[PDB]
């Protein structure tokens, strides 16, 4: 269940993938996987190429898999080393969801930073006072890094 | 008009709105179809999360458009 | 009354003529550095009788009078030792939520079977001298030397999201997308293999009939047929000194009071071992927060312990050996918000975030109010 659920997840995104995000084995492990998300058009990280590293652990899928940031974001709610933890409460992950959702996902995180729930106080402030400041230090970052 | 939203488990629910429907309303009828909570409900279309207090005319949602009900991550 | 039905339970286990102490001494020295092996050599030899008579247990080359302190001490250590997860016996249901439970992987061994049965009379021994361990095992644990059913829910305990997710599937429909069957991958030592729950297992997918059966056999793998050989010694080594006939009339609760004593929050060892972002450690904000800690209840520090770091549970080894979702992560406090809004939790990395208030009254207001919501113990 753990194996055959990952090959039939690693089939389907070599069959349609979103076209902007990618993921695939690292040398051959079917448990540890690199992943691939261009900026969105639409916000500071245009342009930008973002590695994910994904571990799936051996209870998948009724355990989520560990999604943490490679590359180096300014983001409210992005810390330093880089953690994705998926949690409004213990219910929210199902067998249901898919890789290609979670990509989505922090596709729309990338594109949507939420302020109330500040992770790095410092970046959240400078979001919540100035705008200007936090789109600036963003593309700064983008391109010194994500380029 | 019609339009299409794609959830988490991948099921596709078709939905029979007008261009002037509030957000609102579209989330009360994916409640009604699924026993999802408004308050847990994050829309997404285009890249753009889908706001309460507006229309979908705002968004340029038209005919069989696709939208997407995605996790709410934390960080 | 819980506390006077226990009280009455205690008193007629101990009251029964097969569990009284003889009037002769037993003397059991052991070094205080090597306290597992000499434990495991003088136990693990000890004959039933033997083991019914008064303890007296000596550290060497260390004289002291008050031996119950002394013996105390020993079980301490003892108990700390034998269930620590770093000697492959037991280990943490999971890493952010620190659960004991028998270590599969512990079938490697030679010979666990005479560990086993030592761990079994230790925890006899521990009972019977109406002495505590300090270990918090899953509630399975208990329910198994109990000899009770366990079922789904029990799975709650050991871990919340694989009960989330066999939840789900319990609930809705699975169709062919779900590439679940009758089968496990399990991780020993690098390499990953494939335990079929029922024969010719790992061939049969689960449609919308099986789906139950499929869920009965993850819920027995995971809790029971996983430690089967290792368990059954150490309920027989338990049973050596206490009849079955005398554990069957607590439940998965009292038993473990009985065990582990009235289980508390040490509140010394949460101030060493934690650090502050923004704040120093001669802030007002964090005086005040210590003495609000100081003169609390144990169930509402749970609850705060709960409200930031996640679960109630605790390491085997206090607040030092403290994991995050990532990784080892102390307790933090941080100074974030304003001033009207409540105390808030990051729960993946052990932080709880107090706005700079102005007095202590406020203070524990606020920080009583914000964790209402959170239940533990």
């Amino acid at each position: 269940m753990a194996l055959k659920r990952i090959n039939r997840e690693l089939a389907d995104l070599g069959k349609d993938p979103p076209s902007s995000s990618s993921a695939g084995p690292v040398g051959d492990d079917l448990f540890h996987w690199q992943a691939t998300i261009m900026g969105p058009a639409d916000s500071p990280y245009a342009g930008g190429v973002f590695f994910l590293s994904i571990h799936f652990p051996t209870d998948y899928p009724f355990k989520p898999p560990k999604v943490n940031f490679t590359t180096r974001i300014y983001h409210p709610n992005i810390n330093s080393n880089g953690s994705i933890c998926l949690d409004i409460l213990r219910d929210q992950w199902s067998p249901a969801l898919t890789i290609s959702k979670v990509l989505l996902s922090i596709s729309s995180l990338l594109t949507d930073p939420n302020p109330d729930d500040p992770l790095v106080p410092e970046i959240a402030h400078v979001y919540k006072t100035d705008r200007s400041r936090y789109e600036l230090s963003a593309r700064e970052w983008t391109r010194k890094y994500a380029i | 008009m019609q339009i299409f939203v794609k959830t988490l488990t991948g099921k596709t629910i078709t939905l029979e709105v007008e261009s002037s429907d509030t957000i609102d309303n579209v989330k009360s009828k994916i409640q009604d179809k699924e026993g999802i909570p408004p308050d847990q409900q994050r829309l997404i279309f285009a890249g753009k999360q889908l706001e309460d207090g507006r229309t979908l005319s705002d968004y340029n949602i038209q005919k069989e458009s696709t939208l997407h009900l995605v996790l709410r991550l934390r960080g | 009354s819980h506390m006077d039905e226990y009280q009455r339970k205690i008193a007629y286990m101990y009251d029964r003529p097969e569990m009284a102490v003889n009037d002769a001494q037993l003397q059991l020295k052991v070094s205080r550095a090597t306290t597992f092996e000499d434990a495991y050599d003088i136990i693990s030899k000890l004959s039933v009788s033997d083991m019914k008579k008064k303890l007296l247990i000596r550290f060497r080359n260390e004289d002291g009078l008050d031996y119950g302190g002394v013996s105390r001490e020993f079980f301490y250590i003892l108990s700390h030792a034998i269930f620590n997860p770093g000697y492959s016996l037991f280990e943490y249901a999971t890493d952010d939520n620190y659960g004991l439970q028998i270590s599969p992987l512990s079938s490697v061994n030679p010979d666990f079977r005479s560990y086993f049965r030592f761990v079994g009379r230790v925890m006899g021994l521990a009972i019977y001298h109406r002495r505590y361990l300090d270990v918090q095992f899953v509630l399975p644990f208990y329910k198994r030397i109990l000899q009770k059913p366990l079922c789904l829910e029990d799975v709650k305990d050991v871990d919340e999201v694989y009960y989330e997710s066999l939840k789900w599937i319990k609930n809705n429909d699975v169709d062919e997308s779900l590439c679940l069957n009758f089968s496990v991958e399990e991780n020993r030592f690098g390499e990953s293999v494939t335990v079929d729950l029922i024969p010719n297992g790992r061939n049969i997918a689960v449609n919308n009939q099986n789906k139950m059966n499929y869920l009965k056999a993850l819920t027995e793998h995971k809790l029971v047929t996983s430690t089967e050989e290792q368990f059954n010694a150490l309920k027989g080594g338990l049973n050596e000194l206490i009849p079955d006939s005398v554990l069957q009339i607590f439940n998965e609760n009292e038993l473990d009071t009985l065990l582990n004593g009235k289980r508390d929050i040490d509140v010394q060892d949460w101030k060493r071992f934690t650090d502050y972002r923004s704040y120093t450690e001669t802030d007002d904000i964090v005086i005040w927060f210590w003495e609000l800690l100081s003169e609390w209840s144990p169930e509402k520090k749970a609850k705060l312990l709960q409200f930031a770091t996640g679960t109630s549970r605790l390491p085997l080894s206090g607040f030092k050996d403290m994991h995050g979702s990532d990784g080892p992560r102390k307790f933090t406090i941080e100074k974030v918000g304003h001033i009207s809004q409540l105390p808030k939790a990051h729960t993946c990395f052990n932080r709880l975030d107090i706005p700079p208030y102005n007095s202590k009254e406020e203070l524990e207001q606020k920080l009583t109010i914000a964790i209402q919501e959170t239940a533990g113990f």
